[PDB]
């Protein structure tokens, strides 16, 4: 059973998302988080290669290996709820805290993080998972090995290649054609999204609060940012989705060269 | 000028 495998420490958060808990695993201390969500806040099922919340199929798609995404161990049902066990970095602190407490971050600091970042979603969609919830809230930094570790895929979809008419990620990340038209397609807003958080790193916060910003077109930089940088976010940012950068187009920007390896990242902006 | 979360 659950309650004699692993030991239940703090809770590390709650919302919309449910409740998460630090944990152990008894057998060998491993470090995990203990993710609890209720049944009837479920709204998307799967089926796995058992019917179980879409959210534990999407993250058995993205489990295998190593990657810059949260492991999902295991999973429990329960009566009125589902148990997530993740693997858990330590010492971590997330990305929204992290820019709170820092500001606006060096312009190389927010191209070794978005590259992660990159990295990550490049994964999902591999996969055939998308995330739909990108901010820095779902991303962890792992202080000591300088890692990004993307989490909360509780608002994903299996990617397709046909429009999506639902979304319930978070709206100052979302593109105008959702706002305007309830209507988007998964690889264009994810790009929105990730302009948003480079925004976001490389300024101090989001570009938009409100829905006539996001639908407008124009980005203020209230930070000076260099010229690339500001090319690759208004790129990221473009109100036709199709004007939107591919993942490779993005990674071939000229701000994107010289990346930080995760070790250098650690040792010069975090340890 | 305030920083806040926003819930999904
Ligand atoms: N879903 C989900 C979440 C989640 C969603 C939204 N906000 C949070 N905030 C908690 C962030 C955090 C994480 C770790 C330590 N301290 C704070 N967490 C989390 N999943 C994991 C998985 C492993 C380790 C931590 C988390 S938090």
């Amino acid at each position: 059973p659950l309650e004699s495998q692993y030991q239940v420490g703090p809770l590390l958060g709650s919302g919309g998302f449910g409740s998460v808990y630090s944990g152990i695993r008894v057998s060998d201390n491993l470090p995990v988080a203990i993710k609890h969500v209720e049944k009837d806040r479920i709204s998307d099922w799967g089926e796995l290669p058992t019917r179980v919340p879409m959210e534990v199929v999407l993250l058995k798609k993205v489990s295998s290996g190593f990657s810059g995404v949260i492991r999902l161990l295991d999973w429990f049902e329960r009566p009125d709820s589902f148990v997530l066990i993740l693997e858990r970095p330590e010492p971590v602190q997330d990305l929204f805290d992290f820019i709170t407490e820092r500001g606006a971050l060096q312009e190389e600091l927010a191209r070794s993080f978005f590259w992660q970042v990159l990295e990550a979603v490049r994964h999902c969609h591999n996969c055939g998972v998308l995330h739909r919830d990108i901010k820095d809230e779902n991303i962890l930094i792992d202080l000591n090995r300088g890692e990004l570790k993307l989490i909360d895929f509780g608002s994903g979809a299996l990617l397709k290649d046909t429009v999506y008419t639902d979304f319930d990620g978070t709206r100052v990340y979302s593109p105008p054609e959702w706002i305007r038209y309830h209507r988007y397609h998964g690889r264009s807003a994810a790009v929105w999204s990730l302009g948003i958080l480079l925004y976001d790193m490389v300024c101090g916060d989001i570009p938009f609060e409100h829905d006539e910003e996001i639908i407008g077109g124009q980005v203020f930089f209230r930070q000076r940012v260099s010229s690339e940088c500001q090319h690759l976010i208004r790129w990221c940012l473009a109100l036709r989705p199709s004007d939107r950068p591919t993942f490779e187009e993005i990674q071939n920007h000229p701000w994107m060269q010289d990346v930080l390896l995760p070790q250098e990242t650690a040792e010069i902006h975090l340890h | 000028r305030k920083r806040r979360r926003h819930p999904s």
